[PDB]
């Protein structure tokens, strides 16, 4: 996919591209219409991961752990 | 654009399917194909530490 | 003992307090850790160059994936571009394919533009005209 | 190292540079020594060059004493708060007229490790890319292997 | 030199028409004035623009922060033209340049806000049976600009 | 044994074909090499580490001229599989004291008393 | 693109001499221009050796040949005065 | 699937073949040698005509260098510094 | 203000029903709500973009995890939109 128009200016210095937002159309919508193996196993398969990511971690690791980390933009 | 953090932030990086047909294709191409897709290759976004993947359907 | 040292405590702690961090005794007892802090800044003083490195393969996947998302391959929209005498850089594009889709989308079109262009007079080589976007900038 | 240190994000402090240019430094807090050859340097600063630094901006009030706490030092501090604590136990009125106007021309923000060297925080005007800016919509959005 | 159709008759890719530089020309003119009577109305949104300052390129929206690594012999808080700028853009169009842009046309402007030197960064050789290990302690001045204004000039 | 290394003339007794594809006058030959050390004088010769320090090669990609006489060319004979040979072409004079600030060496390889950047 | 600049007769590198490299990266709002930065003043520099070295050995090539041509000369005339009287 | 002592070194050593890319760095680098053979197949001058024309540059290269190892010798010695170094005991009044 | 957004910095609810009362003051129908794009429709992590379309053409198409929040936080986009207040906004003049 692509459709934008390509120019350049007359000296041949400069290019020109134009592209505006192509719009969805009405046509093109839907309407609205209106113990613990298991329960690592569950969430495993309800969130397409593996096990290991829900498996605790210890004292250790969550005091490594920062808590007040820096926030951007 | 225009759309509030956290909903750009979801639409940005979730989890989309992808049906991959495997009829006379060789599987390698298929493994190709599929390998990009899942590791999140096709996203201008990627990066491993981001979990970015998407979700393949090879039938 | 006529005079011995007493300002070894300071000496120790220059090096335990880089190795706070670290898991065991590294993180207690001093030879373990002088080994180990040392080998952490060694370890920094080559991750100045891997961090170039690995920056510079992070730019060319996102540049490939967008650009595969456009119908070209990285490797076309580069030199098609250098081609084209856009010096953009890969660090530039990388943010243009992820921030600013619709820039990046006139970008793959120009380079494929201007690989078809550069082709047919390829194609036609001998007494052509110059190619549209073929037209060069020489500096005297 | 990188990973035995705070770090932080690149920062301004009140949109610095939008409207007008605040200069981020309160105070100077000088304590020289009167009979110091520590001092001495410090001493030479206060005599030659510290008249016309007051002249040249005077956004900062800059006190001077005589015997500190324990050893000759500047204290900075700046308008976001954070007082730093610079030494100039003997130093030469050269390397002490440096760092006064480092500290004079530096914001109060740390020297923490940066992690980004660009601060956009309206990064997308074309608006940022989801997986959905460039899949092609469908006939009645339909989607693969619809009955209807 | 008429070939059947087969296999490899054809190259797999499709063969585009170049058109002719008649028409070419009227898309290329057509498109300009458009693009221009945009700006000239004052059309766009805000603009960002990939600018090369110190060696390095940046992609610079308005009223932002950018850091660089020297010092650049400005005292604080001192307005600065950034030129070579060599792509400019907003929503509906982009004017990217062969490789620089119009001196004329487009106005980069950014302010020096802080002058500070780095964090402590550390260098450390150590070669193995050996003997050698030698700690250097490296501290680079750097620059802080503020991007005010990109505008943008209707000389197409 | 590994010996230093003599070429026989015959490789260098040029041919009309030569004169051809490579821009060349037999006659009316050019004045000055510009030499650039392409390749590394580590694994070469101690002969060939030395005559490159000679020639003032120390560095790669440095453009160098030399004057074009039978020694220098004896020289870089030697190591000529190190380096890349241009002829230093004047396309106006050579330059004056006045115009001794402004020049260029372009990427073609002749040096021009007027450097200019505005686009034409 | 290395060799296709090479080919077009630019240098391999956009970071040799060129617009992005030897045109002021800055100038004041008000429009005075910014003192020459240590890059550029190096490489001018360099280009100034360089071209004092290509004189130097063009007027010592002219030397030397004009020096040869009047030893022939010379010993031409020797030899016709010697072979007078 | 083994190579016997080390690799490379020795009697039997693991093949080792040519690629594309071995061929053509190889031969772009003969192309810049076939050039290479050009330019220098041309000289201006030849011996008897060299011979001379830097006389007067290399006997003045050799005063400099002769000259510059000749004037090696210890610096002055001032009263200024002496007495600069009193100036550590210096109080203000 | 520069940096933040309307709706956080203009602490809105219902913007469905801010949306519709302000087009009956432009005069135009009430707008239609429509199910533009998907993703994993049923699972835990779905995408829906839900657009804010008018008489045959939008004036939103927005985000969600839901159905539900993906309408409302499109009438959020429309009423940028209508108010001008986008986040492409012409930068303010300093």
């Amino acid at each position: 996919n692509c459709n934008v128009e390509l120019a350049l200016t007359s000296d041949g210095r400069t290019i020109v591209c134009y592209h505006p937002s192509v719009d969805i159309p009405y046509e093109h919508t839907k309407p609205i219409p209106r113990e613990e193996g298991p329960m690592i196993e569950q969430l495993s398969k309800m969130f397409f991961t593996t096990k290991h990511r829900w498996y605790p971690h210890g004292r250790y690791h969550r005091c490594r752990k920062n808590l007040n980390p820096p926030k951007d933009r | 654009s225009s759309f509030s953090r956290a909903p750009q932030q979801w639409a940005t990086f979730a989890r989309i399917w992808y049906l991959l047909d495997g009829k006379m294709q060789p599987p390698g191409k298929l493994a190709a194909m599929a390998s990009i897709r899942l590791q999140g290759l096709h996203k201008p976004v990627y990066h491993a530490l981001s979990d970015c993947g998407d979700h393949v359907v090879i039938m | 003992l006529r005079n011995r040292v007493t300002d070894r405590y300071f000496r120790i702690q220059e090096v335990l307090k880089h190795a706070r961090h670290f898991r065991g005794r590294k993180n207690r007892c001093y030879r373990l850790a002088v080994r180990t802090v040392i080998r952490a800044f060694v370890k920094c003083t080559k991750a100045r160059y891997l961090k170039k490195k690995n920056m510079r393969t992070l730019w060319i996947n996102r540049i490939t994936a967008a650009s595969q998302e456009h119908g070209l391959k990285y490797p076309a929209l580069i030199g098609n571009l250098v081609k084209c005498q856009v010096e953009l850089n890969r660090k530039v594009l990388a943010d243009l394919a992820i921030y600013e889709p619709k820039t990046f989308k006139s970008l793959a079109a120009l380079a494929s533009r201007r690989r078809h262009e550069g082709f047919a007079a390829a194609l036609g080589d001998g007494k052509e005209p110059e190619g549209i976007f073929s037209r060069v900038v020489q500096y005297h | 190292t990188a990973r035995g240190t705070p770090s932080r994000f690149l920062a301004s402090v009140l949109h610095n540079g939008l409207g007008r240019y605040v200069q981020q430094l309160q105070r100077l807090s000088f304590s020289v020594s009167r009979d110091g050859a520590s001092s001495r340097g410090a001493r030479e600063f206060v005599e030659r060059e510290v008249i016309d630094f007051a002249r040249r901006n005077p956004g900062v009030v800059i006190y001077v004493n005589s015997r500190p706490c324990c050893v000759p030092r500047v204290v900075a501090e700046y308008l976001n708060g954070a007082v730093r604590e610079e030494s100039i136990h003997c130093k030469s009125v050269e390397e002490i007229s440096t760092l006064v106007q480092k500290l004079a021309d530096q914001s109060g923000l740390d020297v923490i490790r940066i992690r980004k060297p660009f601060h956009t925080d309206n990064p997308s005007i074309q608006g940022q890319w989801h997986p959905f800016t460039n899949k092609p919509t469908t006939f009645r959005g339909l989607r693969p292997r619809e009955v209807q | 030199g008429y070939v059947p159709k087969t296999s490899l008759s054809s190259p797999p890719w499709p063969e585009v028409v170049l058109p002719d530089p008649v028409e070419e020309t009227r898309h290329h003119a057509e498109v300009v004035k458009k693009v221009n009577e945009m700006i000239v109305t004052g059309q766009y949104g805000r603009l960002f623009a990939v600018v090369h300052f110190a060696s390095r390129q940046w992609k610079v929206t308005s009223e932002d922060l950018i850091l660089i690594g020297n010092e650049l012999d400005l005292a604080c808080g001192e307005r600065i033209r950034l030129e070579k700028v060599l792509l400019v853009g907003a929503d509906n169009f982009t004017l990217l340049g062969k490789p620089l842009l119009g001196k004329d046309l487009v106005r980069v402007e950014a302010t020096v806000i802080e002058k500070t030197e780095s964090w402590p960064r550390i260098i450390m050789r150590f070669r193995k049976r050996k003997n050698f290990k030698k700690k250097r302690i490296v501290t680079t001045p750097q620059t802080v600009l503020r991007i005010n204004s990109i505008e943008i000039a209707p000389c197409l | 044994k590994f010996t230093r290394s003599r070429i026989p003339e015959k490789v260098f007794q040029a041919s009309p074909e030569d004169h051809e594809k490579y821009g060349g006058d037999p006659q009316n030959p050019h004045k000055l090499h510009i030499v650039t050390r392409i390749k590394s004088t580590r694994r070469r010769p101690y002969w060939e580490k030395d005559i490159i320090k000679m020639l003032g090669l120390e560095k790669a990609h440095t453009p160098q001229v030399h004057k074009n006489i039978p020694s220098v060319n004896a020289k870089l004979k030697v190591v000529k599989h190190l380096i890349r040979i241009k002829p230093l072409k004047l396309p106006q004079g050579l330059p004056a004291e006045e115009n001794m600030s402004n020049t260029c060496l372009k990427s073609t390889g002749e040096l021009v008393v007027q450097w200019h950047l505005k686009p034409v | 693109g290395g060799q296709w600049r090479l080919q077009q007769g630019l240098a391999a590198n956009p970071s040799g001499y060129g617009p992005l490299t030897e045109l002021p990266d800055w100038s004041y709002a008000d429009g005075r221009p910014a003192p020459p930065m240590k890059g550029q003043l190096r490489r001018k520099a360099e280009r100034e050796t360089f071209a004092r070295r290509v004189v130097l050995l063009s007027q010592e090539m002219d030397a030397g040949l004009q020096a040869w041509q009047l030893r022939q000369q010379k010993l031409q005339e020797e030899q016709r005065k010697q072979e007078n009287a | 699937g083994r190579i016997p002592g080390r690799q490379w070194i020795g009697k039997h050593r693991r093949p080792r073949f040519v690629s594309l890319r071995a061929k053509q760095n190889m031969i772009r680098r003969l192309e810049i040698e076939a050039e290479n053979h050009y330019w220098l197949s041309m000289p201006y001058m030849t011996r008897e005509q060299e011979r001379g024309h830097a006389a007067v540059r290399r006997r003045e290269a050799f005063e400099a260098i002769k000259a510059a190892a000749t004037s090696k010798f210890p610096p002055h010695r001032f009263i200024a510094d002496q007495l600069d170094h009193l100036n550590v005991t210096k109080k203000w009044s | 203000m520069t940096g933040k957004e309307l709706f956080e910095m203009w602490k809105i609810i219902n913007p469905m029903g801010l949306l519709v009362e302000e087009l009956k003051k432009r005069n135009v129908s009430a707008p239609e709500s429509r199910l533009t794009r998907q993703s994993g429709g049923t699972t835990a992590l779905p995408l829906y973009f839900v657009g804010l379309y008018c008489d045959k053409k939008l004036i939103a198409e927005g985000p969600g995890e839901t159905v539900l929040v993906a309408e409302e936080e499109a009438a959020r986009v429309a009423l940028r939109k209508l108010y001008g207040f986008t986040e492409n906004r012409r930068p303010w003049n300093y």
